[PDB]
RNA sequence: GAGUCCCAUAACCUUUGUACCCCAGAGUGAGAAA
RNA sequence: GGCCCAUUCGGGUCUUGUAAUUGGAAUGAGUACAAUGUAAAUACCUUAACGAGGAACAAUUGGAGGGCAAGUCUGGUGCCAG
């Protein structure tokens, strides 16, 4: 990786990603709307 | 050596054309006992041919 | 939920008595709690998943059973017809 | 002794020629020192032709110290000449290998040069 | 039949892959650790008794 | 995936000497008895520890056949700290430093190896790690560089021959402690390709126990190699029985 | 062909699963076929084997026999012998099988491929065009397999498609 | 350490591609009584009932078995020894031999299993891939072999 | 399946509540019921036995906890 | 004796008077201890006394 | 009363400046020139 | 998420699924200018033109399971069971 990308947590790393974050935050919506019914 | 730039787009056919003698010196030198220069005399003299042409 | 009355709380013995950083922290804590919600669900959904099948599976298994179970009555049949 | 060894009869390199002859026709043939270099590392190579009268020779011999520590055949031919011919490109060939597929039309030969290359060795 | 006895022989190929490991041309690429897990507890060795 | 500049949890493996560095992918690790390069370009972790900066190697299995025994699950692996290991057929460094990583400074590694080519690689990396003696010398003949060799509470084996059971037996009488322990990598096509594998296998196993080796274990290495296992038994002098 | 012992044991009909998609085999009756096939001549070879060393009998019909078993490529040149016949198996045969060499040679990237290009009349071996996929190829016939000169992909003119296709692209 | 054995490498599911001619039967002790009883050869009927060369291989626990019946097997006893039988070793202590063949198929699978005990016909019928053969009426008969 | 016609096995569709009655909510159905029963059943025979360990206390009990609770 | 051995025909002594070398009909040769109890490992003066 | 002991003699981010870069990677593998 | 083992609890394995969209090629049945074939003729073989996405140019037979209603019938110890 460029040295950018080096984070000092895996956590960093992952949140740095646009790709994960927005799958999850898809998904995420979607509990609720299956929880919260 | 891409990231000294020790062997530097005709630049880089240069850059291929002269990495690949290195790599074949290192061969002639690496296996040999006691190598000579001789073959390294001409091996520069056949890049710098390549030079001239481009 | 059950609501106990007080009057029941009241007069129970003692061992069952009912006991009654911002900014990016929290763009990364309301993140762990999003993740942990996706995985307790995904478990909870293979977990039924498998019960499904054992559902069906130990059904699938009760009818090789019982014809293992009825076809060892008539070897014993002809067996002991002769003796 | 020599730095070229073990190096084939006149009788063994020619199942070895019409073994690498035929296999260009298969596209089952990486020609050439770089790709041989190229396959020992990726671990795809039967064995490894060479020639003897390579100039210099010591341009090769770096590959039989890749292909035994992969714990693969190679072997040494007299005219790398004859090798292009048989290989089927117009210019000399100094190493050649054999690319692993058990799909081939032609496992049998292979396999048999195969036997009769690590008996020389 | 023979279409359907394509789909069918793929099909046991994967099925094949789940009961056991089955060689896949070995690496391909740089080692990227075991995509699905070390199990510490686990021997699959074969004893002999 | 395991890419640089990302960090990983490093823990201990079952067998001591070994770990595992844990993220989002798994490697089995194996701590460096040299710190700052790597053997044969393999992955290496750094961590520090009080600060002194420690390092790891990666062990990749489809280049040495034992890491890949250990990710089959070997129950045993003789291999341990503090302990004596001759290992036959020392082509290079590409498993013998990993070994001599498992045993520690305390323990020393014996390689063996015939081909001179090789051995200059493997008295190369030899010398960076002092427990490791290079032994270029045909292993059919034990008696040749006995004089070089005492007690070996392990022989390992990746020696690719026809003959290998013999050389075995040879090695583990003149050297091998009794109970010892004996690790055989065997490959079917190199002995008897004329046959499947799985006969070659059993065969083997029958030419250890005559040699007085009861077996222990047999674990195929798929999905590393294809046609391979590492037998892995106990020199039992006094009776296999 | 002939129906074998017991059709249904598990492990026969694993086999004939692995054999079947391994090969492409339209139904298992090409399986009894070559089975069938393979008993005979091992059969017959068996009963070589019985008799005397330097019988007459047992010389020449096993001499002629594996000079065919040979010829035909089943058997290996340095196997010429009865007990190398007897240690023959389908596989073999059915690697003969036209369908096998034009995958393997190249022409055909999957055994399906093969089938319905040998079927289409797009294969030749010499001057016939063979659209029998069972057919048998010898190892001199093995190296003689081409393109029909007649086909698309031959030599020949592009199909009915391909200049329908043309056409309505010109006007 | 919790343990699950690999299955072999040699199957795929029932079917055992690794077994190939010639095969490898393991003789049990019953399988010779019974084959002197019906006059069939031990060489010749496997290659017959198989259409391959046979090896035969006796362990040394059957070999005990058989020289222990005593005197009225002496024949049996002689026949076990044919030169064209070879012998295997084996490393433990008990003489049982139902078991040690078990132990020999679940670990190696190229081994047909000739007898005629039903105790040990079934277990091999349960452990995956393995042929097993028998001698019944006037020759042999293998069972879970799927080339023939 | 054995003698049935697919048409035999055809699916039937549920009918809703009366736009009418639209204000008071869906229209229960017998699966919607069992879990109203059972989970009235579960809390009554938790209350049950709760009265009923109530009533069988011993005035008397002492447990050594009763100091700090 | 033993059911494993049918009829003597063969009895030897070992040369240094420790085993007894047996001969039967069965196919057979057996060693035997000269004497059972003893043990052919060398004692300590202790064990010896 | 109170973590020296993770170099405020420092780390990281931002701005400015200087010099270079915009090829494949487990790189491809027979064309190029006319 | 898929798959495997397991009476039991559970255990084991990783590129999978589509009941999603889309591209250009190949050609047989057929239909047929013909020729050949034949006492003549059918058929076979050869061969102009047309001849495929639901390639509707729409092969079957058998077996194992589901699930659904403001539906219906029957025995009961509510709300169950068949």
């Amino acid at each position: 990786m460029n040295r950018k990308e080096r984070k000092s947590t895996i956590l960093e790393t992952l949140m740095g990603d646009e790709a994960s974050n927005k799958y999850f935050k898809r998904k995420y919506n979607e509990i609720q709307e299956k929880s919260t019914s | 050596g891409a990231e000294k730039a020790l062997f530097r787009k005709n630049k880089g056919r240069i850059s291929r054309y002269l990495a690949n003698k290195c790599s074949m010196a290192s061969r002639i030198d690496n296996y040999s006992e006691e190598p000579s220069n001789v073959f390294g005399s001409v091996l520069k003299k056949q890049v710098e041919q390549r030079l001239e042409f481009y | 939920g059950l609501k106990v009355p007080k009057a029941v709380q009241k007069e129970l013995p003692f061992k069952s008595q009912i006991h009654q950083l911002g900014g990016d922290e929290k763009k990364a804590r309301s993140f762990i709690q999003k993740v942990l919600t996706i995985s307790k669900a995904k478990d909870s959904k293979r977990k039924e998943q498998k019960a499904s099948q054992r559902k069906e599976r130990l059904k699938k298994l009760a009818k090789m059973e019982e014809e293992k179970s009825q076809r060892d009555k008539e070897k014993k049949k002809e067996y002991f017809a002769q003796n | 002794n020599p730095k070229a060894f073990p190096l084939a009869d006149a009788a063994l390199t020619q199942q070895i020629l019409d073994v690498v002859q035929q296999a260009a026709n298969l596209r089952q043939l990486k020609k050439g020192a770089n790709e041989a270099t190229k396959t020992l590392n990726r671990g795809i190579s039967e064995f490894i032709i060479m020639a003897a009268d390579c100039e210099p020779i010591e341009i090769l011999l770096h590959l039989p110290l890749l292909c035994e520590d992969k714990n693969v055949p190679y072997v040494f031919v007299p005219s790398r000449v004859a090798l292009g011919r048989a290989c089927g490109v117009s210019r000399p060939v100094i190493a050649a290998s054999i690319t692993t597929n058990d799909a081939s039309a032609i496992k049998t030969q292979i396999y048999a040069v195969k036997d009769k290359i690590e008996t020389l060795l | 039949s023979r279409v359907k006895k394509r789909k069918k022989y793929q099909k046991a190929q994967k099925k094949l892959k789940s009961v056991r490991a089955v060689y896949s041309g070995g690496q391909s690429g740089v080692y990227e650790g075991e995509k699905t897990g070390i199990k510490k507890g686990l021997t699959r060795s074969v004893k002999f008794k | 995936g395991a890419r640089g500049g990302a960090k990983v949890v490093i823990e201990p493996h079952r067998h001591a000497g070994v770990y595992i560095a844990r993220g989002k992918e798994d490697l089995l690790v194996t701590k460096n008895m040299a710190p700052g390069e790597s053997v044969y370009g393999e992955k290496r972790i750094s961590v520090e520890e009080p600060p002194t900066k420690v390092e790891y190697r990666v062990w990749n299995p489809f280049r040495s056949k034992l890491a890949a025994g250990i990710m089959g699950g070997l129950d045993e692996l003789f291999i341990a700290p503090g302990k004596k290991v001759l290992y036959l057929g020392a082509a290079s460094g590409t498993s013998v430093s990993h070994v001599s990583d498992v045993v520690g400074p305390e323990g020393v590694v014996y390689a063996v190896e015939f081909s001179h080519r090789p051995g200059r690689e493997l008295i190369s990396m030899a010398k960076k790690r002092p427990n490791i003696i290079p032994i270029i010398e045909d292993a059919r003949h034990p008696q040749k560089y006995r004089m070089l060799i005492g007690m070996v509470d392990c022989v390992f084996a990746d020696v690719a021959q026809p003959d290998q059971a013999r050389i075995i037996a040879l090695n583990s009488h003149m050297f091998l402690k009794d109970q010892g322990g004996v690790v055989i990598s065997i490959k079917a096509n190199c002995i008897d390709s004329t046959v499947d594998a799985e006969t070659v296998f059993a065969r083997e196993v029958q030419k250890l126990r005559e040699e007085r080796i009861k077996p222990l274990e047999q674990l195929t290495l798929e999905p590393y190699e294809r046609d391979h296992c590492i037998v892995v038994g106990r020199y039992m002098r006094s009776g296999l029985k | 062909y002939s129906t074998p012992k017991r059709p249904y044991e598990s492990s026969r009909l694993d086999a004939e699963l692995k054999l079947a998609g391994e090969f492409g085999l339209k139904n298992k009756k090409e399986i009894y076929r070559i089975s069938f096939q393979l008993s005979k001549i091992r059969r017959a070879a068996r009963d070589l084997l019985t008799r005397d060393e330097k019988d007459p009998k047992r010389l020449f019909e096993g001499n002629a026999l594996i000079r065919r078993l040979v010829r035909v490529g089943v058997l290996s040149e340095d196997k010429k012998k009865l007990d190398y016949v007897l240690a023959l198996k389908v596989e073999d045969f059915l690697e003969r099988r036209l369908q096998t060499q034009v995958y393997k040679l190249g022409l055909a990237k999957s055994v399906h491929h093969a089938r319905v290009l040998i079927t289409q009349r797009h294969i030749a071996v010499g001057k016939q065009i063979v659209n029998i996929p069972s057919f048998m190829v010898r190892l001199d016939s093995e190296k003689h397999i081409d393109f029909a000169p007649t086909s698309p992909f031959g030599g020949a003119r592009p199909g009915r498609v391909a200049r329908r296709n043309a056409a309505r692209k010109a006007e | 350490t919790r343990n699950i054995p690999q299955v072999s490498s040699a199957l795929f599911f029932q079917y055992n591609q690794a077994i190939k001619p010639p095969y490898q039967v393991l003789i049990d002790t019953n399988f010779i009584n019974f084959s002197i009883q019906k006059k069939v050869d031990i060489v010749r009927g496997m290659m017959d009932c198989l259409l391959a060369k046979c090896n035969p291989l006796i362990t040394d626990c059957v070999m005990a078995e058989l020289e222990k019946l005593g005197p009225k097997y002496r024949i049996a006893l002689k026949l076990a020894r044919d030169p064209r039988i070879k012998r295997l070793s084996c490393s433990h202590k008990g003489t049982y031999a139902d078991d040690c063949l078990v132990h020999r198929v679940l670990q190696h699978k190229c081994y047909i299993v000739a007898t005629n005990d039903a105790g040990l016909k079934q277990r091999i019928r349960k452990i995956p891939g393995i042929p097993l053969m028998s001698v019944g009426g006037h020759a042999y008969v293998i069972e879970k072999l799927p080339d023939v | 399946a054995k003698l049935v016609h697919d048409v035999q096995k055809k699916q039937h569709r549920e009918r809703s509540q009366l736009t009418s009655r639209s204000r008071y909510g869906f229209l229960e159905k017998h699966k919607d019921y069992v879990k109203r029963a059972q989970d009235f059943h579960r809390k009554q025979s938790t209350l049950k036995v709760l009265r009923e360990k109530a009533k069988e206390r011993n005035p008397d009990e002492y447990y050594h906890a009763m100091h700090s609770r | 004796h033993t059911k494993r051995m049918q009829h003597v025909f063969q009895v030897k002594y070992s040369m240094d008077s420790k085993y007894i070398i047996s001969g039967s009909d069965d196919g057979n040769v057996r060693l035997w201890r000269s004497k059972a109890w003893e043990r052919s490992n060398v004692k300590t003066t202790r064990e010896k006394n």
